[PDB]
């Protein structure tokens, strides 16, 4: 299409509306109610331009550019005097009731309303009357509510309801008393409620966790990092100030997590700021804890390692690729053990084999929203991979999108799309041990044990393709529902099969692979998604090694006298008693970690590693994409006695001191090149980010904004002399403003979005080639593996039905978004949000034991009698007992595990 | 059409002459808010374009400015030739009362331009500074050596990839530079300094017991006569332009104060006028009158300092005490108005920081009654002394040709008989509404002639203050523009729109739309100009400051050659320079 | 619908005839106003209705009808200030068709602009106070704009 803006010709896409087309060209139109992800509704009337019928037209007409299609040969004007005066009048009308709140408002300096008030040039107030006020609600521990600052742009309700699928937020009231919130005080129920702080263009919804230790946006030090709280790998911008992590903002990745995080990623960063973290290396001498510097800790550790006869290394899926590789190099490939259980490692390896050998394309998180039918097998995605659940909701609304497109309704006119697609939606079939949070939009929900879910998947694969193995013992109504699933999936142009390793069953993953193969054989454009557990689970699976049980037997039999545990608490992957016995038997335990774990009581040496905020590295997400996270701040800048290094730096210097009796604090690119040379399956991680020599016209990339303040006074209480600026030899970023963050810079790693006149999160529009699309010059991250030409075979190992045996109790996993991730549990703000641990029981089983709802029962596993109060779960299958995974004492290795001595306390 | 409107200046006769001489495709005309025709010339045609402008019927006789620009990070270069770097040449035709900027584009690898020293002899120091701060080579330059940084300096500080902040201090570098200073006199080679050839060699500096700064002069002597002399400058280099690339538009005003520290608001004036050109701000008349008031008060302060310093350099010691009492009276008024003495930082984008305090007219009337009897006493006690006249008259004289070819402005140029004052030729800040004369010399610029012209300028500034006191407008002290930084304080404190504008203007900075502006003013020591490039951001993309003391110090060897050393001291005392103005 | 005077009483009750007169036929149920009724009070009641019956979806109606309501309340009590009638006219021209989301706000501003057009002396009689948006803050000299 061709448009003429202010007499200048432009070539745009005709399917877009005028506002997004003009913002993609760099033109500045003020706007409030439109969002690139939510569509156009034409409420705020801020985006007004003047449209003319032809070139020889002088009068024109004011139109909303967000609601005007960018048709071919469209003549408009933004800088028309009438349009400018109307946009100024809209800003003024918004400003009549706005509170005098900017100094004491957390959105100041990050406010879209401030930016558009300045952009319209409106700075004189001629309104002399009273301003309306509102009471505020309590929205829980995460979101702070300030209703006075609202401009009634309806972004919150549209996002939270039409996009996120939440139910408890809404718009109440009338003419100019419109209220946006919950009907009563209470916590926002959605797992994606945290994106309201970026969706809201004003200070109504604010980050309460940030509002505790508040600082303005110009005062933050930012870095482009990857969220470490599950395997999705959403791009984040951690921002720090005064040596502590202050905020997690969304970082735009048009291929992964474009505008939206989940609440675990956004608010579960509080473990970084804990005061019990290791900040110096500590050596045990009898009962004494001697604090060492880097050099003497490395010398003593390498000497004791040299006197040892066999050193084993226990990695972790929390650690980066470089740190796991450095441990593998230090202890040797044959002595390296992945720090996960044998069943967990088997499920992880099977998921990786399906992803990179099954011949079926695995979509990115953004690409999930374009699929026509979704089958989720055994994976509670809302609690384990939440952004996948959000993308599944978008893919479900794709049917309403297609129905509206059949009636020649444009894709940005969201109200008409929702009107045409009333309740018609794409087929969604979820299977779990109980009800999921996707049940409100699911076409069918199957509450069954993991064997029965696997048998359902194998039956679906057999009915789609008769070459697949059959299932014997299917009930006729279950067969009818299976047939419903089969005709829904076979009629889909782009079916999607989602599973993962959190189900605790190998057969569920095998059944999902069988369904995907059966759909691939029919010619469908099938995609497969596997949800892992931790941030670098796929990286640890690609690296390979032994299981944690093998390392425990190596420690117990005395074949290994030295163990180096990297970023692993060892209690989430094995029993605590056996781990404690093996670590007490081992004469040398060296724990390289950044969190105070329980295994440092018996550890001979504790190396104060860096977390993601204080380190660089690479992580492989659930779809096999290598992503580089960068260090946010130097921990030794404010506390000069802090020796907190990267884990790969610790292990590489330990290897160098073990070999040549000399420390070597290496560079990140050297470890990256070592990974690429030694492990060819991880050769793609070289291209995740450019090396430390990367420059933009000769200068580095800035971590902090141009107006970063207090540089001669933040450390003046320690010493009036300004310290040396921390040098960054590992990466292309600098710990200063002396760098580049231009939106037109040829790069893909963007620490934060800021353009002049756009201080809000809306500056990501300036950082994209087209708004709502990809990052300009490509999104960061590279897929490690391509789709194989030939797939796997059908898995003939069809499990039997779940048999409830007396005495035994099958543990059904119950994951929680706030409580299943270890570091997220360590965050103090999650302690109020996380629920009290309830053991879930069937009504029939609770009647059999005679226990009611709320009474405490005690059960023993691995000789550990623990007590929990009972919650009645009707959707659970009899013979199963539900356990909340990741919680206090309930390790996630209990999925699929049997249970003994379930008795009332 | 306001004065700040973006003009292309295609109706200038110089554009038609250039088109008729070199053809229509030989150059590109850029539309700016600088007020001058900006013409991008090809590099190979630069010397003939400069010669053609020098041979015009009313020629461009003065090279006003010559400096570089790093355009690698400039995003809004629409209609501009492709350039990793550029070099601009600002030329002034006094007879036409016009000026033209010529810009030469340069690639990143091919950073060399033909030298301009043959057409204009004052291009030498400008090309040395452009090489020093940008790495731009000038082919045919006699001694292309560093002029601000020491010779053992790596990198070019005004480039975009150069880190602006201070490096970590090291005693090793201080000890090495002390050893270099100690062995400098032992291993002095008069070939790297641009000199040639009983010829004594002496160093005047680097420390100097005077009030104009501390700088070093290498003197070649035949007995008492000065055969050759080059100045070693850059000892007072504060990196003010690089700070222009690091501050916001509003928070850079205190840095503009300290360019020449005897001027204050006189130094603030061209910067805020250029920023108001970038912002599209037409300030009201009371703002113009207040800014003229403060500029003339600081002009009287600076001229009293200059006359006292000259008299003390001659040898009389008492008038400096008396004129410092007069400076105390001026400082009392300035302290009452702005709150500070010599770096007020009171001018704002769109106006001034506060209104005039109630009672300022009493202090102005007291100073206006105090000044003239004291000035007459200074004249009759020192300026009419025949010993002072013998020490001053005939010392370092030059005509209009030497003043034009060296870029000499201010009292020296007008002492050569050229009636070129910025306040009359190219009026700014409502200077047309004041009745004042421009004193001129007979055609020869002595030390004594320059000093008496500064005395007459002081009297004319007293006349301006009298007219301003008798006719004071009532109105706003800030413009009503949305880009007036900061907004008026009471509206900020009780209106949310004004609070939002204030919040974003003081924190992130005011957003100047992408343009280029230029303001030239008649400062206390000559012509002071600000050339501002905005890339659409809250910071300046380029802040070029042309100061007159640089040009006067470059004119120093061409006027004192063949004279004595006491004549050199008197000439230094009568130039009206400060080393901060030289190095900035 | 817009107010019409007695000169427009000899007009046929058709859509096109009332359209060229500067009004709408509407529901063709006419309402007559005599000399006893102050037009400022009547238009204030009309605008209070139209501002309380807003749906709150779109900015100009939702935040500009209450401003006109408060201005008309000030004109009713004689507390009007200069710029108020100019504000009403700006509201009338900035709440027309296309500017707002639906047709409630053009129909709201039609009687206001018609009453200003035909009975401006009644609106000008409510302006009795000088314009004052700021109060003096001690220690801060105001910017005395002209
Ligand atoms: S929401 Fe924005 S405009 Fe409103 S008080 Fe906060 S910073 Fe100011
Ligand atoms: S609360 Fe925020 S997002 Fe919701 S309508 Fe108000 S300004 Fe918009
Ligand atoms: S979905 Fe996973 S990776 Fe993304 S923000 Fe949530 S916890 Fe982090
Ligand atoms: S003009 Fe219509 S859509 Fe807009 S707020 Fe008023 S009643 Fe609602
Ligand atoms: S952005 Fe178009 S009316 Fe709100
Ligand atoms: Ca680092």
């Amino acid at each position: 299409a061709t448009i003429h803006v202010d007499g200048k010709e432009y070539e745009v896409n005709g399917a877009d509306n005028l506002l997004e087309a003009c913002l993609s060209l760099g033109l500045d139109i003020p706007y409030f109610c439109w969002h690139p992800a939510l569509g156009s509704v034409g409420a705020c009337r801020q985006c007004a331009v003047k449209q003319y019928q032809n070139a020889e037209d002088t009068r024109g007409r004011l139109v909303m550019s967000c609601m005007t299609p960018a048709s071919d040969g469209t003549f408009i004007s933004i800088d028309d005097e009438e349009a400018k005066q109307f946009r100024e009048s809209v800003v003024e009308w918004l400003m009549t009731n706005h509170p005098h709140d900017c100094p004491v408002c957390e959105e100041g300096g990050n406010c879209h309303l401030q930016d558009m008030t300045v952009m319209t040039g409106h700075s004189f107030r001629r309104y002399r009357f009273t301003k309306r006020t509102h009471r505020n609600q309590d929205l829980g521990p995460f979101i702070s509510h300030e209703m006075n600052r609202c401009i009634a742009c309806y972004r919150c309700v549209r996002y939270y309801k039409d996009y996120a699928g939440g139910t408890d937020l809404g718009v109440y009231g009338a003419h100019d008393n419109v209220y946006f919130g919950r009907p009563e005080d209470g916590t926002l129920e959605s797992e994606f409620s945290g994106n309201l702080v970026e969706i809201c263009p004003t200070g109504v919804f604010t980050d309460k966790t940030h509002s505790e230790r508040y600082n303005r946006k110009w005062d933050m030090q930012f870095a482009p990092s990857i969220c470490q709280q599950c395997s999705i790998g959403c791009n984040i911008s951690p921002g720090e100030r005064y040596g502590e992590l202050r905020r997690i903002e969304n970082r735009y990745n048009g291929t992964v997590n474009h505008y939206f995080l989940c609440d675990r990623g956004r608010f579960g960063y509080g473990y970084v700021n804990l005061k019990d973290r290791p900040r110096q290396p500590v050596q045990r001498r009898g009962d004494d804890f001697i604090t060492l510097n880097a050099e003497q800790a490395m010398q003593g550790a390498a000497d004791i390692l040299r006197q040892s006869k066999k050193v084993i290394g226990i990695g972790s899926p929390r650690a980066s690729v470089e740190s796991n590789f450095a441990l593998r190099e230090l202890v040797g490939e044959e002595n390296f053990y992945t720090g996960i259980a044998h069943g967990e490692q088997e499920r992880l390896q099977l998921a990786l084999k399906v992803l990179r050998e099954g011949g079926i394309y695995t979509p990115a998180l953004r690409e999930i929203e374009s699929y026509d039918a979704v089958l989720v097998l055994g994976e509670d995605v809302t609690q384990t991979g939440a952004r996948v659940a959000l993308a599944v909701r978008q893919a479900v609304k794709g049917k309403a999108r297609e129905m509206a497109a059949a009636q020649k309704v444009a894709d940005w006119q969201i109200a008409a799309i929702l009107n045409i697609g009333q309740r018609a939606k794409h087929p969604l079939f979820v299977t779990n041990v109980d009800d999921t949070r996707l049940d409100d939009i699911a076409a069918w929900t199957y509450r069954a044990p993991v064997e029965d879910q696997a048998r359902l998947g194998f039956a679906i694969a057999h009915a789609l393709d008769n070459s697949a193995p059959a299932v014997d013992g299917i009930e006729p109504e279950l067969q009818s529902k299976i047939d419903v699933i089969v005709q829904a999936l076979a009629g889909a142009k782009k079916p999607l099969i989602i599973s993962g390793t959190n189900a605790g069953s190998l057969e569920v993953i095998q059944a999902a692979a069988n369904v995907a193969k059966a759909l691939k054989g029919r010619g469908a454009d099938v995609g497969i998604t596997m949800i892992a557990r931790s941030v670098n689970s796929m990286g640890l699976g690609i690296m390979g090694g032994g299981s944690l049980e093998e390392a425990l037997t190596e420690l117990e039999t005395g074949r290994a006298d030295a163990v180096v545990v990297l970023e692993n608490d060892l209690h989430r992957h094995a029993s605590a008693t056996r781990v404690n016995a093996a670590l007490a038997k081992a004469p040398l335990v060296m724990v390289v970690d950044h969190q105070r774990t329980a295994i440092m009581e018996n550890a001979h040496l504790v190396l104060s590693a860096a977390s993601f905020a204080e380190s660089d590295g690479t992580v492989i997400n659930n779809e096999g994409r290598a992503q580089r996270f960068f260090q946010v701040y130097d921990p030794a800048y404010y506390d000069s006695k802090t020796v907190m290094l990267e884990s790969w730096r610790w292990l590489h210097s330990l290897h160098s001191t073990l070999l040549s009796r000399e420390v070597d604090w290496t560079q990140l690119d050297h470890v990256i090149d070592a990974v690429v040379a030694k492990i060819p399956e991880l050769a793609g991680i070289k291209d995740a980010a450019p090396d430390a020599t990367f420059r933009i016209r000769g200068q580095k990339l800035a971590r902090e904004p141009h107006r970063y303040s207090g540089r001669t006074a933040m450390r003046a209480n320690i010493s009036v002399h300004e310290p040396r600026q921390p040098q960054d030899i590992d990466t292309m970023f600098t710990f200063s403003m002396e760098g580049n963050n231009q939106p037109t810079a040829h790069r893909s790693q963007v620490p934060f979005a800021w353009a002049p006149g756009w201080n809000s999160p809306q500056a990501w529009n300036k950082f994209q080639d087209e708004v709502g699309g990809k990052l300009r010059f490509g999104d960061p991250g590279v897929r490690l593996f391509e789709t194989s030409e030939n797939g796997l075979d059908y898995f003939t190992s069809v499990p039997a039905r779940f048999q409830p045996q007396d005495g035994k109790w099958r543990i059904a996993p119950y994951y929680h978004l706030f409580g299943s991730d270890e570091l997220s549990q360590r965050a103090p703000v999650f302690q109020s949000r996380m629920p009290q641990p309830y053991i879930k029981l069937n009504p029939a089983d609770a009647a059999k034991l005679g226990v009611n709802a709320g009474t405490r029962v005690s059960f023993s596993y691995d000789g550990n009698t623990v007590t929990l109060p009972v919650e009645i779960a009707e959707g659970l299958t009899a013979g199963q007992v539900g356990l909340p995974m990741g919680m206090s004492g309930i390790a996630p290795v209990l999925a699929g595990a049997h249970l003994e001595d379930l008795k009332e306390a | 059409e306001p004065a700040w409107q973006t003009r292309d200046h295609l109706d200038d006769p110089v554009i038609g002459e250039l088109r008729n001489r070199f053809g229509p495709d030989a150059f590109t005309v850029q539309a700016t808010r600088t007020g001058v025709p900006v013409v991008w010339i090809k590099r190979e045609q630069l010397l003939e374009v400069g010669d053609f402008l020098k041979k015009l019927p009313k020629p461009y006789v003065m090279l006003f400015d010559l400096h570089g620009m790093d355009e690698r990070l400039r995003t809004h270069r629409e209609g501009l030739p492709a350039a990793d770097f550029s070099v601009f040449y600002h030329l002034i035709s006094i007879d036409r009362n016009r000026d033209i900027m010529l810009k030469v584009a340069l690639a990143e690898n091919d950073l060399h331009v033909p030298t301009f020293t043959k057409l204009f002899p004052n291009a030498n120091w400008y090309e040395r500074e452009t090489w020093d701060l940008f790495g731009i080579t000038f082919d045919g330059h006699p001694n292309l050596r560093r002029i601000m940084m020491p010779q053992t300096w790596k990198g070019h500080p005004l480039r975009k990839d150069y880190p602006a902040r201070a490096t970590e201090f090291s005693p090793f570098e201080l000890t090495k530079a002390k050893q270099d200073l100690e062995m400098e006199a032992l291993t002095f080679k008069p070939e790297e300094w641009g000199m040639k050839r009983d010829f004594m060699f002496l160093n005047l500096g680097p420390n100097h017991p005077s009030a104009h700064g501390a700088f070093r002069i290498v003197l070649q002597l035949d007995g008492e006569e000065i055969v050759d002399c080059v100045p070693d400058i850059g000892y007072h280099h504060r990196g003010a332009e690089k700070m222009g690339e690091r501050q916001s538009w509003h928070s850079y005003i205190p840095y503009t104060d300290r360019i020449e520290y005897l001027g204050g608001c006189v130094n603030e004036m061209p910067y805020v006028l250029a920023v108001e050109k970038l912002a599209g701000i037409t300030v009201p008349d009371r703002v113009n009158v207040i800014r003229v008031m403060l500029s003339e008060l600081f002009r009287i302060n600076s001229h009293l300092l200059y006359i006292s310093t000259f008299i003390q350099d001659v040898g009389a010691m008492t008038p400096v005490f008396f004129a410092f009492t007069d400076r105390q009276k001026i400082y009392d008024l300035v302290e009452a108005i702005t709150g500070f003495r010599m770096h007020p930082a009171w001018f704002r984008i769109g106006g001034v920081a506060h209104d005039l305090p109630r009672g300022w007219d009493r202090l102005l009337r007291e100073f206006l009654d105090w000044m003239p009897k004291r000035l007459a006493s200074y004249e009759k006690a020192a300026l009419q002394n025949t010993i002072l006249k013998g020490r001053s008259q005939g010392v370092a004289a030059y005509g209009a040709k030497e003043a034009l070819e060296w870029g000499t402005t201010g009292a020296g140029l007008r002492a050569t008989g050229i009636d070129f004052d910025v306040r009359k030729a190219r009026p700014y800040s409502g200077y047309e509404n004041f009745d004042f004369e421009i004193p001129v010399g007979g055609g020869v610029s002595d030390c004594y002639t320059r000093v008496m012209l500064k005395v007459e300028e002081l009297r004319q500034s007293l006349r301006i203050l009298e007219q301003c006191l008798n006719n004071m407008p009532e109105g706003p002290f800030k413009a009503d523009h949305p880009l007036t930084t900061p907004p008026p304080k009471e509206r900020t404190l009780q209106h949310i729109e004004t609070l939002i504008t204030h919040f974003l203007q003081v924190s992130w900075g005011p957003v100047m739309p992408a343009n280029e502006s230029f303001q030239m003013i008649e400062a206390t020591k000559g012509i002071n100009s600000y050339y501002l490039t905005s890339d659409g951001s809250t910071m300046s993309y380029r802040t070029r400051i042309r100061t007159p003391s640089y040009a006067h110090l470059q004119q120093i060897p061409a006027a004192i050659r063949g004279s004595l050393v006491s004549d050199l001291i008197v000439y230094l005392g009568s130039i009206d320079f400060v080393m901060s103005d030289v190095d900035r | 619908t817009d107010f019409l005077t007695e000169a427009h009483l000899d007009l046929p009750m058709e859509f096109e005839s009332i359209g060229k007169a500067g009004s709408r036929l509407g529901t063709a149920l006419a309402m007559a106003v005599d000399h006893e009724i102050n037009m400022v009070s009547l238009v204030r009641n009309l605008e209070e209705f139209f501002a309380r019956e807003s749906c709150g979806w779109c900015t100009p109606c939702r935040d500009g009808l209450p401003w006109s309501v408060k201005i008309l309340r000030a004109l009713e009590r004689g507390e009007g200030q200069p710029g108020d009638i100019e504000t009403l006219e700006q509201l009338c021209r900035f709440l027309g068709p296309g500017k707002t989301f639906c047709a409630h706000a053009p129909g709201a501003v039609e009687p206001l602009q018609s009453a200003i057009k035909y009975f401006r002396e009644e609106f000008e009689a409510g302006i009795k106070q000088p314009f004052s948006n700021t109060h003096l803050i001690n220690g801060i000299q105001p910017n005395l704009l002209k």
